[PDB]
């Protein structure tokens, strides 16, 4: 008694990642192949994936899907990747009736009895239009000074935009008169060997703070932050800078 | 040739020196490359 | 700490050409990426170019799109930056830096039937980490 | 391959040239290791 059991299915946002997966349990593994066929409400069956010894896909996936088998527990998967919104589907498990795949629907004599796929974000995780998309043009805000006595504690504020700081790590450099200019700060929580600790810093939401302790006449210098993104090259910015001023 | 260290992965005081994390070279599917590649063993199947 | 020599600036007329050379020393050239930084007098820093470890990946900014060619050469440890069509707004202070990420090798060379001699690296990962640490003492470029 | 010389200790004049020294690397119960090793072969099972 050959018979297909499936799993996966349910809501993931547009651009999540699901796997899928259906198991052969009256028939040997090695003999036969295993397909994927999705059915759009109101269209016919269409070709997704298939693996016997090649793997196969359809013409709209475009790479983003990948099915592997496991002989271990004779299970076929299909690792979905960017899902867009109009992949939604029943999507079907078939056994193939030799070793050997076809895209068409009468090259299997056993199916599964389907498990629905959908995916309904519309957009709404992404949207673009300055949030996101090309970040517009994002410019860094900071004070144009701090003056503070001897030994005491001082504040800069970071503040930019979501795509800069809020999804991306941020690094500060700090510029002496007339030198060049040193880290002292990246990704927020951590210092190279060369300065201690008196320097802190934190972020919350799309601004970053900069806290400094036991401030002293060698620390007088120009504070730049900066973050660096290979995604997106809005999110590569620096900051206008804070004059640090010891009386 | 194994190069192991120990877990400390939020370990109990039971379960000091019982887990090893040893990293080895192993052969690609090209027999004319290695690459190196990690796994955890306990400590009863392994020598110094 | 490592010692950074920057070279090769100078005062040049608007629409000219010219290549400004920085040299490494105590470190391995090709296991780091290289980025240039323009700095006017008295005002903020802004990134221009970041290359990655072997030349493949290239990054230019908005400012200087079509006119900005960077290229590196591992086997003489020298950089190389070509400008063209030169503006006067371009007389700034250019800074020379380096990367931090220390790719190492993915893959080496073996031979089955021995397995314990050292053979070269065959392939690697690394590029990008746009963080910059040490920071040259940098090259004056004029435009007038 | 094999790195070999003639073996003579007061040896018989009938065995003037019967036995070879032999010693070759070798791999060892690890992979990555080696070991130099010598062997006596009779000439009849050797070829230079
Ligand atoms: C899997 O395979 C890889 C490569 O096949 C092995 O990597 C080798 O590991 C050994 C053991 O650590 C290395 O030997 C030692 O390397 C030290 C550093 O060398 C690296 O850095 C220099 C630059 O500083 C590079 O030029 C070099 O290519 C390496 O990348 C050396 O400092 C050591 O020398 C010191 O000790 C010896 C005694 O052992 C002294 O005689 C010397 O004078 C000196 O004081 C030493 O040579 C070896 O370099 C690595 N090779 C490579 C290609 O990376 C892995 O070990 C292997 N894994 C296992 C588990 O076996
Ligand atoms: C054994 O080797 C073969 C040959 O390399 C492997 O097939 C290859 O699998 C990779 C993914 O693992 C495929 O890459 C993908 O290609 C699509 C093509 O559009 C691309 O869009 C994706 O972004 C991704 O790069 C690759 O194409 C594929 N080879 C061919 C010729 O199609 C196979 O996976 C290997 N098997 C194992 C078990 O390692
Ligand atoms: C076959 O060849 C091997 C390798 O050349 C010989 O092995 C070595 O033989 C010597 C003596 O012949 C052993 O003793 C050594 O003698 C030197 C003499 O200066 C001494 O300085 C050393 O301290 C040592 O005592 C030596 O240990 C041995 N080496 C090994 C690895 O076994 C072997 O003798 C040859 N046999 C025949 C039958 O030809
Ligand atoms: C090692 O053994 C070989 C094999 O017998 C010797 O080769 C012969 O040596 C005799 C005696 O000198 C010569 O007359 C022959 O012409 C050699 N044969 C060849 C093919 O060259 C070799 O001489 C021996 N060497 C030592 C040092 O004992
Ligand atoms: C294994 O055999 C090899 C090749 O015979 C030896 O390696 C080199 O051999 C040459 C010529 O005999 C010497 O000049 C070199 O000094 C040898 N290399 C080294 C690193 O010693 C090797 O010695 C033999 N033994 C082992 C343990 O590998
Ligand atoms: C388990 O170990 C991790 C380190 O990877 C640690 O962050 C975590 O706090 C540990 N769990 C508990 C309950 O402490
Ligand atoms: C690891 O565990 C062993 C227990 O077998 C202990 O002796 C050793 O000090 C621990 N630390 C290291 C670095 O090996
Ligand atoms: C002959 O060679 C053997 C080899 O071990 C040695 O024991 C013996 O003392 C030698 N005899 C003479 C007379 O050289």
């Amino acid at each position: 008694e050959v018979q297909l059991v499936e799993s996966g299915g349910g809501l993931v946002q547009a651009g999540g990642f699901l796997e899928l997966s259906c198991e052969l349990r009256g028939s040997i593994f090695n003999q036969y192949a295993m397909a994927w066929f999705r059915q759009a409400p109101g269209k016919e069956r269409e070709f997704v994936a298939g693996m016997g010894a090649v793997p196969h896909y359809g013409e709209f996936v475009k790479g983003r899907f990948t099915i592997s088998r496991d002989n271990a527990k004779s299970t076929v998967y299909l690792q979905m990747s960017s899902l867009e919104p109009e992949d939604t589907a029943i999507y079907f498990c078939a056994r193939s009736k030799s070793t050997y795949i076809s895209y068409n629907s009468n090259g299997y004599d056993y199916w599964g009895q389907g498990t629905q796929v959908t995916v309904s974000s519309g957009g709404s995780g992404g949207g673009g239009s300055g949030g996101g998309g090309s970040g517009g043009q994002s410019v860094l805000t900071q004070p144009p000074s701090v003056s503070a006595a001897p030994g005491q504690k001082v504040t800069i504020s970071c503040s930019g935009n979501t795509s800069n700081i809020g999804n991306n790590f941020v690094s500060w450099y700090q510029q002496r008169p007339g030198r060049a200019p040193q880290l002292l700060i990246y990704e927020t929580d951590k210092r190279p060997s060369g300065i201690p600790d008196r320097f802190s810093a934190s972020k919350s939401g799309t601004s970053g703070t900069l806290a400094i302790t036991g401030l002293q006449t060698g620390d007088e210098a120009d504070y730049y932050c900066a973050t660096w993104a290979a995604s997106l090259s809005s999110a590569r910015v620096f900051g206008t800078g804070t004059q640090v001023i010891v009386l | 040739t194994l190069q192991c260290t120990n877990v400390t992965n939020n370990i109990t005081d039971d379960m000091r020196g019982e887990l090893k994390n040893c990293s080895f070279n192993m052969t690609t599917e090209l027999r004319d490359k290695k690459q190196k590649v990690y796994s955890l063993f306990y400590r009863l199947d392994v020598v110094q | 700490q490592v010692q950074l020599v920057e070279s090769g600036g100078g005062v040049v007329q608007p629409g000219t050409s010219l290549r400004l050379s920085c040299a490494a020393s105590q470190f391995r050239f090709d296991g780091y990426g290289m980025h240039w930084v323009r700095q006017a007098p008295g005002k903020g820093l802004e990134w221009v170019a970041s290359i990655s470890h072997d030349g493949i990946k290239k990054y230019h900014a908005e400012k200087v799109w079509g006119r900005f060619t960077i290229s590196r050469d591992n086997s003489k440890n020298t950089l190389y930056l070509q400008m063209n069509s030169l503006r006067p707004e371009d007389t700034a202070l250019y800074y020379c830096a380096k990367d931090l990420r220390e790719d190492e090798c993915e893959e080496w060379w073996s031979d089955y039937y021995d397995f314990g001699a050292q053979l070269p690296c065959a392939k690697s990962r690394g590029g990008l980490v746009g963080i910059a640490d040490n920071w040259g003492q940098g090259t004056m470029v004029t435009v007038s």
